[PDB]
């Protein structure tokens, strides 16, 4: 296998209304990566897409973080940064880094996931 | 139904035609008799000859007419030359070999 | 889903027996059938096997004497045993394996179903 | 495909701006054209999309202020933005969709460089 | 091969009653899942009532508990008793002889037998 | 394979309670486990499940209120219930498998624990 | 008989043919209830929101950005009755395909097309690949890794976007190196397309309403042909493409069709791939089969199974129809390769299934779908295994009256007219 590994940093406790930033650095260059971003899996529920960016720079985001979750990608440093504002207790979840290395839309290309980073929001 | 029809130091050209309700043919070949293989042509042009007739025998095939040709030149080779064809019928897709009577 | 062996019995040396292996639970076009035997007190050994594409294998102990055949219409694998010797005494089992045949010795769990067997004595 | 954008910049609140975007094919190649906008911190909302059949879709924030047009001859779209409010300050990306038939009917999303629009004074 | 002839159709007034009967030839009547379908041109056959090999009766939506299906295995006959007939019940009533072919029924294939039908009319 | 649930009883409406199940004869972290409940005179209702990976899955029977955990050291499964309602009254079982709805040959159950509210 | 058991969706699990499964490639999905209708063939009667993490919801795009041929209904396949009817409809289509010798041969090739055991870094060791397996949860709570060939899954957001996909390897191209990989087909038996009888009509985007409905058995056989190509690793690269020049409306739209789709339909469409490109692919995949036989001959150890190495070598000898000499060495006979290659690429075509089913169908892939209909093939009064919609000894038996959406109008409920979304082609009549 290719053995791509993703390294997550920056997930702790924050209070309602506060902000928090997550970063994910890959072991290799993230240029030919079809997409790379963040998913979250709230306790007991299915994993949902937070926000990812593709090779061109367009960002795809879920509906439950509008006006709050901003994402940026840096190919030179091989890192994706996720910024989250106006945090609500519903946002308490495990945030997984995500990288899709599709060679094409023909095959469900190799998916790489981070080990998971806990983000808890409580007063 | 379906059946087949066939037609020293010299030249001879053999041919074999298939007929009937044919739904594709996979591989046709000539056999000679104990019977051994002498030449086998595929539907894509792949050939396989026995060492006895390598070089002086040429097998060819036309798919639009379902006919195989065997050009024999510079003739131990005196025996019965059979025609084999793996013909698929619509009720038996991809199977069953077929033979003729065999000419001298 | 059953595999039954039939046709065993007692026969003089030099006699011939044809054993049948009826598959009453599935179609054989996807399964190879291997014939095995277990001598009195000895370990079970492999006799023969026929593949889903009618690829036949025998053991060094029965070549030229035994013949294994295939009847897909009646879903039965036969074993015609000729030139019988007293050393061929034992219980003959037939087992199924997906698509391909296993080795006549040192096989694994590819034979995922075995019949109860039939008894063959040569005296 | 190549998209060229035009006509961004700074506007007084209540003023008007007309964005432009030209595509490298024709209306039969490009099925839809339009505009998205990326707020400072609010995902990437859809502003206006027009179809080759004339079907239009505007974001809920538009409220009849913006009208999207398409010139079929030169295969270019225009977005006339009237009564621009400070909360319309964002970067507006031209969007285009190429009709595909390679492995069935489909559309390829192709984006532009993006032009800054700032409603401030 | 096997034929089904239906009888007992005619004219009836709103609220009247009728008795339809169908005799089936052959030696496999006990195998059959007998039933009655209303055959309408341009529309698929709709199930009025059927009965299984052991006698369990199932009825359609329009019957509203007004019909009764019975089978006499000793006569190879099935019966459809109709009470309180409305003009919506008019049409050709065809008898059906289905049977189980393993995972699927014979009509699902469908090689089941269908009669020509007896006509029921209201005024 | 033995499972013994414990920790039921009475809880006035809106409270909490922590149910536990002590396993033996198998590693609990190596199988899919489930929490199942049953009201008097009704069928079973799947409450929750947990993967060998530790990922839990809550059904609509009680989502957002309940959390399913596991202690690998003590080989014990847990069901942390909160905001209880009379609809949650019943015998709560811990059964092997995922989304266990009924008694299936091969599956293992405990004898259950009564939870009344 | 292809499906021996009659599955009901609410039947309890057993860990054998009915169970909750996780797919190793995703792993983030919650387990879904799956049914094993045959050897190496599973069915998951749910909307596909789990295989692709970037396609995890059924939300449709805005109306203007929707493909002209598309249909969206987030409530479809959400109830237990829809899933149970989905399951019975898919199995019924499998039997209808199996009822023809062409379909029986295709399904046989699919079953024995086990993806290759070539995932080990050691060149002399055979190892399974995570792409070609699923985790089958047992009533014990334990999970069993089971290798498989094909999975039928419900559609994603676009209900009528049927396709045959597979998970990609990190290093290898499993679909184009002879290895093969487990195929996942998004498909629905509850919908079908509306086409037109005439060729000049069906290939014109401006006229046509969907007078005849596609037999869903043909639509399923189409994606099965894609799965057959990909299970033996002989699929043509999707970038190898024929730019259409026969249809004027295709031309002006810049439309192009992949060689894989043209090969899958067969008929006259397969002739757009010239003989030089066909020889390129055949010789290419012949060397791929040669590499597999070479790897098998160098195999000395096997890992991850209690099965013997000789069995695994013989398994892939059976799949690729290799030849074995007295020494036990494997070789690829090129004539037997041409037989298998022609069966997968020329025999198993959509056009041939139309001939075997004796139904009306699109006469080319280079056409314009006219509409989409809601259908229900489960009742025997609507659809049979041997006859489809053209029920024998009825008025539907002649002239394809069963597929006629006006004659047999009660079997087809039009949901969306695609012709109205192709009306932009009116602007080239200036
Ligand atoms: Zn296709």
């Amino acid at each position: 296998g290719s053995q791509v590994q993703l390294a997550e940093t920056g997930g702790g406790l924050v209070q309602p209304g506060g902000s928090l930033r997550l970063s994910c650095t890959a072991s290799t260059t993230i240029s030919d990566f079809y997409s790379m971003g963040w998913f979250r899996q709230t306790p007991g529920n299915q994993r949902e897409l937070v926000a990812i960016v593709r090779r061109g720079g367009d960002t795809k985001s879920g509906d439950s973080v509008k006006g709050r979750f901003t994402i940026s990608r840096d190919n030179t440093r091989s890192t994706v940064y996720l910024q989250m504002d106006n945090l609500k207790p519903e946002d308490t979840a495990v945030y997984y880094c995500y990288a899709n290395l599709q060679k094409s839309s023909d095959e469900l290309g190799p998916y790489y996931w981070g080990q998971g980073t806990q983000v808890t929001v409580s007063s | 139904q379906v059946q087949l029809v066939e037609s020293p130091g010299g030249s001879l050209r053999l041919s074999c035609a298939a007929s009937g309700s044919i739904f594709s043919i996979y591989a046709m070949g000539w056999y000679r008799q104990q019977r051994e293989l002498v030449a086998a042509i595929s539907s894509y042009g792949s050939t396989n000859y026995a060492d006895s007739v390598k070089g002086r025998f040429t097998i060819s095939r036309d798919n639009a007419k379902n006919t195989v040709y065997l050009q024999m030149n510079s003739l131990e080779d005196t025996a019965v030359y059979y025609c084999n064809a793996d013909i698929a019928t619509m009720t038996a897709v991809g199977g069953f070999d077929y033979w003729g009577q065999g000419t001298q | 889903l059953q595999l039954v062996e039939s046709g065993g019995g007692t026969v003089q040396p030099g006699g011939t027996l044809r054993l049948s292996c009826a598959a009453s639970g599935f179609t054989l076009d996807e399964y190879a059938i291997g014939w095995f035997r277990q001598a009195p007190g000895k370990e079970r050994e492999g006799v023969s096997c026929i593949s889903s594409s009618a690829s036949i294998s025998y053991a060094d102990s029965v070549k030229g004497r035994f013949t294994i055949s295939r009847d897909n219409a009646k879903n039965t694998v036969y074993l015609t045993m000729n030139s019988l010797k007293p050393e061929d005494t034992g219980v003959y089992y037939c087992a199924r394996a997906f698509l391909a045949c296993g080795p006549v010795a040192g096989w694994g769990t590819e034979y995922d179903y075995w019949g109860q067997g039939t008894q063959v004595t040569v005296s | 495909l190549q998209l060229v954008e035009s006509g961004g910049g700074l506007v007084q609140p209540g003023g008007s701006l007309r964005l432009s975007c030209a595509a490298s094919g024709n209306i039969f190649s490009i099925y839809y054209m339009g505009w998205y906008r990326q707020a400072p911190g609010k995902q990437r909302e859809m502003v206006a999309i027009i179809n080759s059949n004339g079907i239009t879709n505007y974001g809920d924030f538009v409220k009849g202020r913006f009208t999207i047009s398409r010139d079929n001859a030169e295969n270019s779209a225009y977005l006339q933005m009237n009564n621009l409010t400070p909360e319309d300050t964002a970067v507006y990306y031209c969007n285009a969709g190429k009709l595909r038939r390679t492995t069935g009917w489909g559309l390829d999303d192709y984006w532009g460089q993006g032009t800054q629009v700032t409603v401030s004074s | 091969q096997v034929q089904l002839v239906e009888s007992g159709g005619g004219l009836v007034q709103p609220g009247g009653s009728l008795r339809l009967s169908c005799v089936v030839s052959g030696s496999d009547f006990n195998t059959y899942i007998m039933g009655w379908y209303r055959q309408v041109p341009g529309k698929p056959r709709e199930l009025v009532a059927d009965i299984t090999t052991e006698g369990k009766t199932n009825y359609g939506g329009s019957v509203k508990g007004r019909f009764t299906i019975s089978r006499d295995n000793a006569k190879n006959t099935v019966y459809l008793q109709m009470f309180g007939l409305k003009p919506e019940d008019a049409g050709n009533y065809v008898c059906n002889a289905d049977w189980k072919m393993g995972a699927w029924t014979a009509g699902d294939y469908g090689i089941d037998y269908w009669g020509k039908g007896t006509l029921v009319t209201v005024s | 394979v033995q499972l013994v649930e414990s920790g039921g009883g009475l809880v006035q409406p809106g409270g909490s309670l922590r149910l536990s199940c002590a396993a033996s004869g198998f590693t609990l972290g190596s199988r899919y486990m489930s929490w199942v409940r049953q009201a008097p005179g009704e069928g079973f209702e799947w409450v929750s499940s947990i993967e060998p990976s530790g990922t839990a899955w809550d059904g609509d029977s009680a989502k957002g209120r309940f959390t399913t955990s596991r202690d690998d050291a003590k080989n014990t499964l847990y069901l942390q219930m909160s905001n209880l309602q009379p609809e949650d009254t019943g015998v709560y079982y811990c059964a092997t498998g995922y989304r266990t709805d009924t008694r299936i040959p091969g599956g293992s159950w405990g004898q259950g624990t009564q939870v009344t509210v | 008989p292809f499906v021996n058991k009659q599955f009901n969706y609410k039947d309890p699990v057993n860990g054998v043919d009915i169970a909750y499964i996780k797919i190793p490639n995703v792993g983030q999905m919650q387990p879904v209830k799956a049914f094993k209708i045959h050897n190496k063939i599973w069915v998951i009667p749910e909307r596909d929101t789990f295989t692709n993490p970037e396609e995890g919801d059924l939300n449709p795009p805005p109306e203007a950005k929707q493909v002209p041929v598309s249909y969206y209904d987030s409530t479809y396949l959400s109830t237990d009755n829809e899933k149970d009817n989905y399951l019975k409809g898919v199995t019924k289509l499998f039997e209808r395909i199996y009822s023809t010798d062409l379909g029986r041969m295709l399904l046989t090739s699919i079953v024995r097309g086990i993806p290759f055991w070539g995932g080990s870094t050691i060149d002399t060791e055979l190892k399974v690949i995570d792409t070609n397996c699923i985790n089958v949860i047992q009533p014990d709570g334990s999970y069993r890794s089971e290798e498989l060939n094909l999975v039928i899954i419900g559609p994603s957001a676009d209900i009528i976007q049927f396709e045959c996909k597979s998970f990609g390897h990190e290093v290898l191209n499993l679909t184009r190196n002879g290895y093969g990989s487990t195929q996942y087909i998004r498909f629905s038996p509850d919908f079908t397309f509306g086409f037109e009888e005439s060729l000049e009509v069906d290939t014109n985007p401006l006229l046509g309403a969907g007078k005849f409905a596609t037999d869903p058995a043909v639509t399923l056989a189409h994606e099965l042909i894609h799965a057959g190509h990909r299970l033996y690793g002989i699929a043509i690269n999707p970038n190898r493409v024929f730019k259409v020049n026969t249809n004027a409306y295709y031309e002006m739209s810049g439309l192009e069709v992949s060689f894989e789709e043209l090969r899958t339909f067969g008929g006259h469409d397969a002739k757009f791939i010239d003989s030089l490109q066909e020889n390129e692919f055949r010789l290419y995949y012949y060397n791929k089969f040669k590499d597999i036989a070479s790897t098998l001959n160098k195999a000395k150890s096997i890992v991850g199974t209690t099965a013997s190495l000789q069995y695994m070598k013989n398994v892939f000898k059976e799949k690729y129809l290799l030849s074995e000499d007295t020494s036990g060495k494997f070789s690829v006979d090129k004539l037997k390769f041409d037989k298998l290659y022609k069966m997968l690429t020329e025999i198993y075509t959509e056009d041939n299934f139309v001939k075997f089913f004796k139904v009306l169908n699109r006469k080319t892939y280079l056409n314009f779908d006219k509409a989409v209909f809601k259908i229900n093939i489960v009742p025997k009064v609507n659809y049979t295994i041997y006859d489809g919609f053209n029920l024998r000894n009825t008025n539907l038996a002649a002239n394809f009256n069963g597929q006629n959406t006006e004659i047999n109008n009660m079997n087809f409920t039009k949901l969306k007219n695609f012709t109205g979304l192709f009306e932009f082609y009116k602007l080239l009549c200036v």
